């Protein structure tokens, strides 16, 4: 390579070089639970 | 068939179209960029030119151009629109790009009106040309895009009906230094003003919007946090809206607290009056908050509070909803439901909840705050009194009805009552918590008024500031800062005006500032944590104890200069009670870090000298003040690698702190499989957090059965937030 | 609870302080059996400058509607409901958009 590292500085040229709610609760289950 | 068209300059002459400018602009601000185009800019500008265009119209086209070029791929060109916007900045207040000295430049804006005339008389010309020395014009070249914009929109003093901008980005910073220690003694201000311009400058400490846009124009107000509690009474109604009036007109935001108002039917004056009911009254709220404030910065925003054992509350609870009439809505406003211990107990044993009106049931609405046994006792005894009007419903139905306009309108807000008193700055028989604010990261005391003027009534201020977790280094860093913000803030307090007596009462009285933290999801990253998984939850309880702990002792140590607030004997730190006591017990079970400080050297301290703030930290969401140091906002995990956040010109992109190196580290907020992971930092954080968190609970449709949100998950963790000590819940955001 | 005049006239001046003043005002004198008449012809218009272009003046329609939910706070309840009738010159700036606030049609704002 001969020139320094370079990203594409014309992007735009490859366009052309290419083709509810689930309102069931369960009391018991929260119940189940430590306030 | 060459034209030869004209171009207008800045000051209003013209020459022929050239468009090497433009060249030279875009590829000054593409240097030491990767990966950006000053091609693409100007062909995606689609700028067209006609004879006699204005250069500065060329110029804010080709910023807006580059802005939408902000991507993951290539992500610097967030700098490069930022230096763009930081020139257009620039000629538009001076004229050229260098800016002018220091002390020219204040005396030109004094004379002008838009500085405060106390910046001349208490400074001389050979301090502001040493100040002049402290400034460093060179770091306006660390903004992002959404970051200028910010300050141009709404930080930078400008007119509002010119659009003229006046200042710079570091004259804002030295002179909000300059202002705060002004009552400083010269032997130090100026030490203090030079460190507390580097901290803001290089993004250590972060500012308020009012702080921002506000400290060094003649209006005094700085406060982003006002609370306001309305007693059931005309005269305490009116009081409320006069004072509403007066704090929206002045940058503020409200959290209204009108739980006190009886319910609708109850008898006015013995019965010569039909109660109309508090939906009329909340009306009246509503455009008190958005009469004035929308020229300003920001447009005036509340949130009202009630009890959820309020006779109203199911009529409460759908005024966002925008289905309905209109005599039953009032959607301009937010709304937080406050719950205590009793009100979850009647849900999970699947039994009733029993409506009062506030006016029939004396001393349970105070006993709601302060006492939770005298609670259970007055309520269950009203429950049985036949007498008293009440009426029953379903505990499961009644948090049903919230959590669904919770999750619709994602601006109907939880405050756990109970915890904001047991594990508060305050004795609940002396100061009770009773409220919370817009964001629902304040807590602090309050006492209805009887006129505008009422001397014994208390309206509860905040002043806030946060620090960047993302700009330290190591945690006792966070001692030298929280000296920096709780002196500027604490001066700050005897620095600003106040426009209602009542509030200067509390401000004085209290001095309860609210600092919390910005770029938390960009710590976790560094880190190598997560927030759904729990690995962050020793991190965080480390870093939030340093975040507390060094807060304290700077406040402490402030106390031994000048005196501990006046009111400090109502503080639960005056008892030698600290937050590492009375936080919620469950949290030893999420976290086995030990403690690292000396707290009881502390406490000694603090018994002895006392806190020169009644309260310190607060965990604001810092929606836009965040922006500035393109941080990622508050507590909360970026929606992506670039998010798109509101302006007044339009959308921005942000990319994440150090996304080319952190990209993979990052727990985007729909990477999360659920609240448990967030809700678990949040309670973490709050065992050491004077006042509360604006957290915020997130739900992804597509990751429940059926595409639907199960009102089972809602209440899951609704419980698993109260569990853990989490005082208030704010946004929940549902995707799509 | 003696008031039994029944007209009661309100002028408002141009400040936040008469605004207050007047709202607070119209809430006493409805919840006591009376009719308002409001003088807010002195507020200035909408886009006028605020404390020397500090703020923009969100105009007339803002306070207008603060002033509409003081009527109707609390009143209903009692022999009849608040009342009031707003003035101002024909040669006001919003005037335009002044006449058209009792209008069916349009927007709420
Ligand atoms: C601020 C700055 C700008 N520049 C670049 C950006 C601008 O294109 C140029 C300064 O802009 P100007 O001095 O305004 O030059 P101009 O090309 O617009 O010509 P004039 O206004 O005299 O008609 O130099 C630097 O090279 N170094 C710098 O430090
Ligand atoms: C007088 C009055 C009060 N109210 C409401 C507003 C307050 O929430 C509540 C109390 O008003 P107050 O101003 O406390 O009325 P009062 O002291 O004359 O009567 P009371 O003995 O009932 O306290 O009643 C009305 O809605 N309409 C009215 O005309
Ligand atoms: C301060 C302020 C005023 N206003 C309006 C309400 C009044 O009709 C009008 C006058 O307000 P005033 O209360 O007269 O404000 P001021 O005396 O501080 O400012 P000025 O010198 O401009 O009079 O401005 C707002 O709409 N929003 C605001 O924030
Ligand atoms: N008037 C008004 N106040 C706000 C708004 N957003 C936030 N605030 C106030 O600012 C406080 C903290 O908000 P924060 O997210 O930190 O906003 P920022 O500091 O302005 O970036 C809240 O408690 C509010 O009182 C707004 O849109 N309007
Ligand atoms: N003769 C010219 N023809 C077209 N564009 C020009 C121009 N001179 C400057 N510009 C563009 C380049 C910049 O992006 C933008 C703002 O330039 P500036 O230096 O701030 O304004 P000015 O040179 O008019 O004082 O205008
Ligand atoms: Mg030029
Ligand atoms: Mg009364
Ligand atoms: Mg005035």
């Amino acid at each position: 390579l001969p020139f320094q590292t370079r990203s594409n500085p014309i992007p735009w040229i490859n366009t052309w070089l290419v083709s509810q709610i689930d309102s069931e609760v369960d009391t018991d289950d929260l119940s189940n639970f430590q306030l | 068939m060459n034209q030869n068209l004209l171009v207008t300059k800045r000051d209003g002459s013209t020459e022929r179209i050239n468009l090497d400018k433009i060249h030279r602009v875009l590829d000054w601000a593409a240097e030491g960029l990767h990966n950006v185009s000053i091609s693409q800019v100007e062909l995606r500008s689609h700028i067209q030119f006609y004879d006699g265009i204005k250069t500065s119209d060329i110029h804010e086209t080709i910023i807006k151009a580059a802005a939408d070029l902000i991507s993951r791929d290539a992500p610097d060109y967030q700098y490069l629109a930022a230096r763009l916007a930081i020139f257009h900045l620039r000629k538009k207040a001076y004229g050229q790009f260098e800016p002018p000295a220091l002390y020219d430049h204040v005396v030109k804006m004094v004379e002008m009106g838009k500085y405060d005339n106390h910046l001349l008389e208490d400074y001389t010309e050979e301090e502001f040309k040493q100040m002049d020395t402290f400034i460093d014009h060179d770091r306006d070249m660390t903004f992002s895009y959404a970051a200028v914009k910010q300050l141009e929109g709404k930080y930078l003093v400008q007119n509002r009906v010119t659009g003229e901008i006046y200042e710079s980005a570091q004259f804002l910073y030295i002179l909000v230094a300059a202002c705060l220690f002004s009552n400083y003694p010269r032997e130090t201000r100026l030490q203090y003003v030079k460190r507390f311009y580097d901290a803001v400058s290089t993004f250590k400490i972060s500012l308020p919007t009012p702080i921002m846009s506000g400290v060094r124009t003649p209006t005094r107000q700085f406060s982003s946090c006002v609370l306001i509690e309305c007693g059931d009474s005309l005269d305490s109604i009116n009081a409320t809206s006069s004072a509403i009036v007066k704090y929206v007109s002045q940058r503020a935001g409200i959290g209204i607290n009108a739980g006190r108002i009886r319910a609708l039917g109850s008898p006015i004056r013995g019965g010569e009056a039909f109660h109309t009911g508090c939906i009329p009254f909340y009306k009246h709220f509503q455009t008190a908050v958005k009469s004035c404030s929308q020229g300003g910065v920001r447009g005036g925003a509340a949130t009202l509070f009630y009890p959820m054992w309020h006779l109203e509350v199911e009529s409460l609870l759908v005024l966002k909803n925008n289905r309905g009439v209109e005599g039953n809505r009032v959607r301009h406003m937010d709304y937080g439901v406050q719950i205590n211990k009793l009100m979850y107990t009647r849900l999970l044993k699947g039994e009733d909840i029993t409506l009062f009106s506030p006016s029939d049931v004396p001393g349970l609405y105070d006993a709601f705050f302060a006492d939770q046994e005298e609670f259970e006792r007055l309520y269950t005894k009203y429950e049985k009194d036949d007498s008293i009007r009440k009426q029953r419903v379903k505990a499961v139905e009644l948090f049903s009805l919230m959590m669904q306009e919770r999750a619709s309108t994602g601006r109907i807000y939880i405050q756990n009552v109970d915890h904001c008193n047991t594990h508060s700055p305050f004795d609940p028989a002396i100061a009770p918590v009773r409220q919370s604010n817009l964001c629902l990261e304040i807590a602090l005391p309050t006492k209805p008024l009887n006129d505008v003027n009422d001397e014994n009534g208390e309206i509860a201020l905040c002043t806030l500031s946060a620090f960047n977790l993302g700009a330290i280094n190591n945690l006792d860093e966070l001692e030298e800062l929280a000296i920096l913000a709780v002196r500027a803030l604490d001066a700050l307090l005897d620095y600003q005006d106040y426009p209602i007596p009542a509030a200067k009462r509390g401000a004085m009285g209290r001095r309860t500032l609210g600092i919390g933290v910005i770029n938390f999801a960009y710590y976790l990253a560094k880190h190598g944590k997560r927030y759904s998984d729990g690995s962050a939850n020793n991190l965080t309880h480390k870093t939030f104890e340093a975040i507390q702990y060094y807060l304290l002792k700077a406040s402490n140590e402030l106390a031994k200069e000048q005196g501990a607030c006046p009111w400090f004997n109502e503080t639960t730190y005056a008892k030698g009670i600290l937050p590492i006591d009375t936080y919620k017990k469950d949290l030893d079970t999420i976290a086995n870090e030990p403690l690292h400080y000396d707290w009881e050297a502390l406490r000694e301290s603090i018994k002895t000298h006392g806190l020169r703030n009644s309260t310190l930290s607060a965990l604001m969401p810092s929606e836009t003040s965040s922006q500035i140091s393109n941080a990622t906002n508050g507590i909360e995990p970026p929606r992506g690698y670039v998010s798109i956040k509101a302006s007044k010109d339009g959308i921005l992109r942000q990319v994440v702190p150090d996304y080319e190196h952190l990209h993979d580290a990052y727990e985007l907020l729909w990477e999360m499989p659920g609240n448990d992971g967030y809700l678990q930092l949040v309670g973490i954080m709050q065992k050491f957090i004077d006042q509360s968190i604006s957290a915020n609970t997130n739900y992804d449709p597509s990751r429940f059965p059926s595409g639907k949100v199960p009102m089972q998950q809602l209440l899951k963790d609704l419980l698993t937030a109260y569990k853990f000590g989490v005082k208030t819940l704010y946004y929940q955001n549902t995707r799509d």
